[PDB]
RNA sequence: UCCUCCUAAAGAGUAACGGAGGAGCACGAAGGUUGGCUAAUCCUGGUCGGACAUCAGGAGGUUAGUGCAAUGGCAUAAGCC
RNA sequence: GCCGAAGUGGCGAAAGGGACGCAGUUGAUUCAAAAUCAACCGUUGCCGGUUCGAGUCCGGCCUUCGGCACCA
RNA sequence: AUGUUGAUAU
RNA sequence: ACGACCAGGGCUACACACGUGCUACAAUGGCGCAUACAAAGAGAAGCGACCUCGCGAGAGCAAGCGGACCUCAUAAAGUGCGUCGUAGUCCGGAUUGGAGUCUGCAACUCGACUCCAUGAAGUCGGAAUCGCUAGUAAUCGUGGAUCAGAAUGCCACGGUG
């Protein structure tokens, strides 16, 4: 998830 | 004595000449002086109740009557019949005494004096001040003082108006402001 | 042991005993004992009644306490009435002296109060 | 603060507008830029509109501001309070 | 007066430093010696200008 | 079951699954007596102290009070010490 | 139509003189996010009473839920 | 003991 | 005009969050008086002695020095003696008021420094987290570049260790 990453 | 001797001699005959009195009964006599403190914490705690009594013992050279709640009111958390102060009533020679110590002594002593107001009068020629602490009575030590804790006198006349009120104490050199 | 309409420490150092007077310092309180004569190292305690009497004359030399508070407060109240840039500063509450408020500034801020 | 020898600033645009000013009237406001100049007693009475950056601020001049520079009678930064 | 709850109550003396003695009944016990009184405190004795400070410092 | 008011028609009494509320205790003082005292509320002034604490004076006149409902009483107080 | 329960932080749910979870916010940890750790924040359907004082007791109202509506 | 994850194209 | 000139303003704002520092919370310390021992460096629109004035920041006058020569320039911690006596204090020095100094056309926004007064939080810091293996860490002063003026930063220097 989050609503679609990485940071 | 000292002013009630000064008040019969010299008081007299300066409101007699000011107002044109018919009667020397009809000038301004003081009747009594109360000295109160409002001790509302003492609900916490009566020692301090006890203290305050003996702080205002000492001031007037009376023992103090403690006063009570009229009703119960819940704002301060006192129920009716609760003792959340203390009051001394002075007439003649002590009074007198008082008002002596008061004017000569303990008024210097106030911290950044100048003046009482004198404005501070109920309307029927009644004076009433705040002491904001009981250091300017020498009869207190400031060493063993607990809390600093202050009390109001009120000065009852037989005055009508302000006016006459106000020249009375005028006429002791009351320091008004 | 009672100056200028306080009680000073009477076990303290007079140097040190005179600075409980709100207008006194550490250099004025050497002042007033320079010209009343008495050493610094004397307690209070240890004073005569006519050596506190002259102590109260020195002292009065100089605005102290009510008569200084007052000034004081005239002072300030007299910028914030007039609309000055630090009438403005002393009636929010900020830094007065240009000092940064972007951070600091917590004296006159006070503790922080969140979002 | 400046020098007590070398005496008060004042931008002489200013003193002889301020002077012109006194000499003819209390007229419509002295429009300056100087900031920097010291409000001379002269200016008492006077409205003079100090620039700010982006606006001539009034500033009707009283006893009490002699000696003050004009800047201190103009703020120049907006401040409404954070989330208001 | 009642007898015997009251605080003792006895004449002392109140030496100020101005030098105004008084005869006070009081609480106290003993003779005071007071900093100020009303004969010399500065409100009961009497004793308690932006232009002119511009025209001080400069004076053009 | 018991108490108060109203219905209840100016003596008493009087019904309904009529209209409203209370009791099933408390108190060795909150009982007896002697002596004393007088309320609510508001205004004005007054340290902390605020709408409201305690103090002072005024206005006011029981609008308070009554161990607990309501009614009738209560200053000669039956109210407060 | 009747009769009992209730209505409390954002959510769920405890209690005559406002806490618990989760959530939220701040910080930390991590390359970052989560998990985790340390702080913190919120607080009694409605109306009128009773009371010195009501979330708490009384009455009514509104909303929700449950039950009862039978013999014909 | 346990101990997850890393948007699309390039 | 997205070019150019000008004045004034802004880059210094302030519910707030973080990083890096400085100063502290004291007695291995504060204050007062006395007295030791450095290194490295800079300087002509410059560094500026002595002397005089000012409580002081400084001011006036004016040598010397383009420097192993003169100046900045007293190192400080230390040591001796005295005092404070564990207190929000003779700890701390924020904040604010008043009065000034200097630089600069000009210190309002927004300078540094001085004097008097003021005397805040802070009593060693939650989860967490950083540096350092020796003349290091820790602690103590000193200088320099930039620079009219404006260091708690930076770069460098010795002391104690
Ligand atoms: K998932
Ligand atoms: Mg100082
Ligand atoms: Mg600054
Ligand atoms: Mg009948
Ligand atoms: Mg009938
Ligand atoms: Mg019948
Ligand atoms: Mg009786
Ligand atoms: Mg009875
Ligand atoms: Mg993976
Ligand atoms: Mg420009
Ligand atoms: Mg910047
Ligand atoms: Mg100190
Ligand atoms: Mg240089
Ligand atoms: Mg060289
Ligand atoms: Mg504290
Ligand atoms: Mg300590
Ligand atoms: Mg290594
Ligand atoms: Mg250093
Ligand atoms: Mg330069
Ligand atoms: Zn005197």
């Amino acid at each position: 998830x989050x609503a679609x990453x990485a940071g | 004595a000292k002013l009630h001797d000064y008040y019969k001699d010299e008081v007299v005959k300066k409101l007699m000449t000011e107002f044109n009195y018919n009667s020397v009964m009809q000038v301004p006599r003081v009747e009594k002086i109360t000295l109160n403190m409002g001790v509302g914490e003492a609900i916490a705690d009566k020692k301090l109740l006890d203290n305050a009594a003996a702080d205002l013992a000492a001031i007037s050279g009376q023992k103090p009557l403690i006063t009570k709640a009229r009703k119960s009111v819940a704002g301060f958390k006192i129920r009716q019949g609760y003792p959340i102060g203390c009051k001394v009533t002075l007439r003649g020679e002590r009074m007198w005494e008082f008002f002596e110590r008061l004017i000569t002594i303990a008024v210097p002593r106030i911290r950044d004096f100048r003046g009482l107001s004198a404005k501070s009068f109920d309307g029927r020629g009644n004076y009433s001040m705040g002491v904001r602490e009981q250091i300017i009575f020498p009869e207190i030590d400031y060493d063993k003082v607990d809390r600093v804790r202050g009390l109001d006198i009120t000065i009852t006349t037989t005055a009508k108006s302000d006016e006459e009120g106000r020249a009375l104490l005028a006429a002791f050199d009351f320091p008004f402001r | 042991a009672r100056i200028a309409g306080i009680n000073i420490p009477d076990h303290k150092h007079a140097v040190i005993a005179l600075t409980s007077i709100y207008g006194v310092g550490k250099t004025r309180s050497k002042a007033i004992l320079a010209a009343a004569g008495i050493a610094e190292d004397v307690k209070i305690s240890e004073l005569s009644e006519g050596q506190i009497d002259t102590l109260r004359d020195e002292v009065a030399k100089f605005v102290v306490e009510g008569d200084l508070r007052r000034e004081i407060s005239m002072s300030i109240k007299r910028l914030m009435d007039l609309g000055c840039y630090r009438g403005l500063r002393h009636r929010r509450g900020l830094p007065v002296r240009g000092q940064r408020t972007k951070t600091n500034a917590r004296t006159r801020k006070g503790p922080r109060k969140p979002i | 603060p400046r020098s007590l020898k070398k005496g008060p600033f004042i931008d002489l645009h200013l003193l002889k507008k301020v002077e012109k000013a006194v000499e003819s009237g209390d007229k419509k406001p002295l429009r300056t830029w100087s900031r920097r100049s010291t409000i001379f007693p002269n200016m008492i009475g006077l409205t003079i509109a100090v620039h700010n950056g982006r606006q001539h601020v009034p500033v009707f001049v009283t006893d009490e501001m002699v000696g003050h520079k004009l800047g201190e009678f103009a703020p120049t930064r907006t401040y409404r309070g954070h989330a208001a | 007066m009642k007898k015997d709850i009251h605080p003792k109550y006895e004449e002392i003396t109140a030496s100020c430093s101005c030098g105004n003695v008084m005869k006070i009944r009081s609480t106290v016990g003993h003779d005071l010696n007071l900093d100020v009184c009303s004969k010399c405190h500065p409100f009961f004795t009497g004793k308690q200008g932006r232009v002119d400070r511009f025209n001080k410092r400069f004076n053009i």
